[PDB]
């Protein structure tokens, strides 16, 4: 059922860095399902 | 100053004033 | 073909939107941007790094605030277009902007560059049919039903009073004081802060905003509450911490009446209403003392009419009869007036067609604005 | 890619191992390396010096036990990259390693150092075609089915509090604590020498383990049952001899709520769960408390959802609903969860190919990894 | 009687204290009270539960740590007595409260509640002849000797700015954040933990502060150090431990600029100090840019006044002189001008008598704070 749920979610990972770089701003990895 | 010298927080080898340039 | 136009109320804190004919605007959202400040980690998230409207209003916690139009300027035009985008989308309405003409309320006395650039948005990003930009205080008068009055409407952004005498406007009677209901919630903020009650984030001033909303009384006389200890009337937060707000009450709302509290050297609301009187023909005067009428959001203070009077009273000449008429429905006063005027025959020659705007330019739009 | 991603929940007490799609994980063994510390006289003896698994569980008399890792930071390499090599061996899933991708599962907060030389392995060792590592708490959601959830996972080797919303997380509202479910057993050993029971042997340690597992009560009042004269509860020891546990049964494990018994400057399990939830905006707070989500084995103590919700009442605002989830399967949600997100085909876009590591190199898993 | 007055710099980190006439505060300690933590066994063991200043400092190990005052603001008032006591005590100044005035320093905008419950103290705990409380920034002109110049005065708890032209103070230009020295502390902690040192202790935590203070520079860019590979420069613990700092030693300082680090929805140092000349009259503003005095312990960073002129350079207007003066005794400069002001003969009518506040009560302070 869980699988069945979360199935069809997606994530973008397009310019994804998660580290402790200063350069250019805040960052939020994930950016959408589209 | 040597007055202010003994006391452990001193600044000591650094410029006294910061300023921009005056010629573009 | 002439479709059904659509009433758009621009206002700073809320904007109101309906077809005209209706009797209320049927979609009023705030008009603000909120953009999640966290990070998504989980799938199955919330959707958009942009939310507008109720979506906003219900994940008020995750979102940052940015109001991109503050005292009636757009400072930020990609996020109002994206707003306006968003009062035509499935949500709200559910029509084309390209079937249905358009009218915009603005406040008086606003820069020509603010009102040009908005219009250029709905002849050339959204090819609507046309577009008619009408004043504040003239559509009050339509939804009063009253010819003659002076119209004090004290929005969220600005505080301004139009006299209007049998619909003949006086263009150098009207006053405009940048001063309004978000510099009183931000006055209110240095009391909260006096107080020790911290509300740095954009999510908890909304709540302080509430909190004046909520609680908040204009005292008839400011010196005998300054001088007497206060009860502290305690207001419940969302998490269920309780806050003692105290005298930071009635000593907030004082800021309209005394702009030298946060320092700015400007009349206050009464002289205002007073001065645009003062400054119209001898044998009118009276007349506009007999007729007042009070609009704006920051009229709705708990004993702002007995205040207002008294202070007009004061500065008014002796032995002159002051009648100030307050509307129950003083928020939407605005937008019913937008309702009545659309709905008018009349108004088919009163806007501006997208042809006339492409061929003329912004000189038509500047020719039959005021 | 066609062959199934292995799931591996790297925890301090046992590994839980399998492939992605099944309902529960089908190899499961104590995470230590066994040695043999007696000579070996006869020909036709156990072979090897190495024991892993059942075959350690069934002559561990035998055996001396030494733990890899600890508090979720691998101490010996060695010995970790020979039980990564036991996963996939005849015993356990016997696959290739170069033929399945691998979803590792740490503890949140770990050190930099640990994670990289973790990952160096995955590539070089094992010709791993991609490798993702995921947090603990984000995949209990997954196995709860929940996008919104504060997850109080308490293990064996870490305690730690991760609060998400809507599948966003507040990476500064986590809390982690080295005390967990190994240093009870270490601090119940410490009570049954004062009673008079030697337990030196790193065999006789794991039966004090199997001890706590089976006499120990969380008291609601501590104090009161400290006081009381408690009833001497026997417990049969393998090789026959009876032990009396007596008071030392809800003594010992206090210390989840009592780090000062010990004597560490930390925060109880209790002010964990709240603090993280208090570090949380304002608007969420009560959302939070009403979305409560226990993991870990070292829940699974007689009282805790009876003593967490009164020392958490305590603590928490008054008038706020504290709604305390279990799921019956508290042990094995974390895999399940691992298992359920490997499932899913957004999981293809989330890995770190062994071209990608190669050209890159540690970079790679700093900026992919959470 | 016209004994001289005793001066106390109530700072965050460490209290100075003083009697009028002195070049130098003599007396300089830690602003917190040690207890021991660990049980006392032998009968010629040390005497006392209470340590403060230099006895804390040298059994630091046996003792647990507790800031009574969190941003400028007393959370222990019973703590912060006994330290007034102990700056009294022969150990201190060694003098009667009864016989000296006293001159305090508390930073601006603090709740009112703070300045009635701290002079009450003074006036019944303490039986002091006259209590006068001063800005931070106004005596740091005195120290200085100019009438014209803004202080940015960046403490270990507070960081404030408050621009002063000729003698005249602008109440509504003053900016106030609560990021300050103690911030960075802890935001390097987290840092220290990635790199997988724990340092869970109270006196654990003034050891990590002291390796901020050894080796931590200001970075000029960012992305370029970011980019660059970072000198391990090694620290040596008590016991001998060597800890190498890397990259975390120029990531620690960047939240004074950057407070979404930390993740805190406020504007950075730089912006403050720009924002509080911007708020003032066109007239003074180019004049504000050309008298700017750096103050507080948080400005020794090397490099800090490097990046501080960049980042103001580009928020200021084109073509305007930014001349920045920082006194070489930064840290000592406000307790300095605390003396200079003290020695005065209308210091006589600044301050509040016993008497005068007997009378008239809190309302005598309200009144001469500002
Ligand atoms: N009950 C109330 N008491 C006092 N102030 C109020 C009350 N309700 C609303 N306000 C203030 O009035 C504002 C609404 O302004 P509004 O009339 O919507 O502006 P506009 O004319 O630009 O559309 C709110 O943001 C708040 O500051
Ligand atoms: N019934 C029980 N009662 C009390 N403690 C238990 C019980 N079962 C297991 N534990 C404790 O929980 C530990 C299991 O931790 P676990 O959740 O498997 O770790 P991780 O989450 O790190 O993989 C055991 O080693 C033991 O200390
Ligand atoms: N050399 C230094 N480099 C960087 N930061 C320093 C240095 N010396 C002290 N600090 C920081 O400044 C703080 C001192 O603040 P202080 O000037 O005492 O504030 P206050 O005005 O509240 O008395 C220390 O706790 C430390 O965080």
């Amino acid at each position: 059922a869980a699988y069945d749920k979360f199935k069809d979610k997606r994530v973008g990972t397009k310019g994804l860095d998660f580290s402790d770089r200063i350069g250019k701003t805040k960052r939020t990895g994930y950016e959408s399902g589209e | 100053d040597p007055k202010y010298a003994d006391l452990p927080g001193i600044a000591r080898n650094e410029p006294d004033v910061y300023e921009t340039s005056d010629l573009p | 073909i002439a479709n059904q136009p659509v009433v758009i109320d621009n206002g700073s804190g809320v904007i109101k939107a309906g077809f005209a004919g209706d009797q209320i605007p049927k979609y009023c959202f705030p008009n603000y941007v909120g953009r999640p400040k966290h990070v998504r980690v989980m799938a199955g998230a919330l959707e958009g790094d942009i939310f507008i409207g109720p979506k906003a209003e219900e994940h008020r916690g995750l979102l940052s605030i940015r109001y991109p139009m503050e005292h009636g300027i757009v400072k930020d035009w990609n996020d109002m277009e994206r707003i306006w985008q968003y009062v035509y989308s499935k949500d709200q309405l559910q029509t084309f902007s390209e079937e249905h003409p358009v009218l915009l309320t603005e406040a008086p006395l606003n820069p020509r560059k603010n009102r040009e650039r908005a219009a250029e948005v709905f002849f050339e990003t959204f090819n609507v049919p046309a577009l008619f930009i009408s004043m504040q205080a003239v559509l009050s008068l339509y939804a009063t039903g009253r010819t003659t009055g002076v119209v004090l409407d004290s929005g969220d952004g600005v505080t301004h009073a139009v006299p209007i005498y049998e619909g003949f406007a006086m263009p150098h009677s009207i006053m405009r004081i940048d001063i309004a209901g978000r510099d009183v919630s931000r006055f209110l903020r240095l009391y909260l802060r006096k107080e020790g009650y911290d509300f740095h984030s954009s999510s908890e001033f909304e709540i302080v905003k509430a909190i004046k909303e909520r609680a908040c009384y204009l005292s008839i006389n400011p010196q005998k509450d300054e001088t007497l200890e206060t009860e502290k009337a305690q207001y419940y937060l969302p998490d269920g911490s309780t806050i003692e707000i105290g005298p930071s009450r009635f000593r907030a709302p004082e800021l309209l009446f005394r702009p030298d509290l946060i320092g700015e050297e400007s009349e206050g609301i009464h002289e205002v209403l007073v001065f645009a009187i003062q400054k119209s023909d001898m044998d009118l005067r009276r007349t506009l003392f007999s007729n007042i009428v009070l609009s704006g959001g920051s009229t709705l203070f708990k004993g702002f009419g007995d205040r207002l009077l008294s202070e007009v009273k004061k500065l008014a000449p002796k032995d002159v009869k002051i009648r100030i008429s307050a509307p129950q429905e003083r928020l939407y006063s605005t937008w019913i007036g937008g309702s009545i005027l659309a709905s008018l025959d009349t108004f088919k020659k009163m806007w501006v067609s997208k042809k006339e705007y492409e061929e003329d330019g912004a000189r038509s739009i500047h020719r039959k604005t005021f």
